[PDB]
């Protein structure tokens, strides 16, 4: 797995959506560049996912599971509702969000980059490498 | 209206929240 490695350094959570930064580094020519970052959604990530359960060429292939939506709903509504105390609860709740959404969203691409074959796909590149919103794309 | 900024520290680092606007 040495020559594709890929992680989620930040993540922004704004209304509804939640962004977040996916930065690789590999070793492979089959890439433009040797390290690079693009914006994703969380919709851009079940779009991988779905698009890779729905290519037939890999039926029967281990599959990672998509991630699933985060949910900020709760932090939101204290958020907007709301001293010291209860602003420090508020941000430790948003950062345990964080943390684990962060950490699913990047182990399916983990695994992925893992994956002899499907570490290959098309679709998974220009996920990853894309320099534009995949939203209009799609 | 409301954003809220994650940072991952990583190995050495602590992870940070920011409120933004």
């Amino acid at each position: 797995d040495p020559s594709l490695q890929i992680d989620i350094p930040d993540a922004l959570s704004e209304r509804d959506k939640v962004k977040f930064t996916v930065h690789t580094k590999t070793t492979l020519s089959t890439f433009q560049s040797p390290e690079f970052s693009v914006t994703r959604q969380h919709e851009d990530f079940v779009w991988l996912h779905d698009t890779l359960t729905e290519t037939t060429d890999y039926a029967g292939l281990i599959i990672p599971p998509a991630p699933t939506k985060p949910d900020f709903d709760g932090p939101r509504e204290k958020m907007q509702k709301l001293f010291a105390k209860m602003k420090q609860e508020l941000e430790a709740e948003y950062l345990a969000v964080f943390k684990k959404t962060v950490s699913t969203h990047e182990v399916f691409l983990q695994r992925l980059s893992s994956h002899p074959v499907l570490s290959k796909d098309r679709n998974f590149h220009v996920f990853l490498e894309y320099d534009q919103d995949l939203s209009v794309r799609r | 209206g409301p954003a809220v900024q994650f940072f991952k520290g990583k190995n050495g680092s602590a992870d940070q929240v920011i409120l933004v606007t």
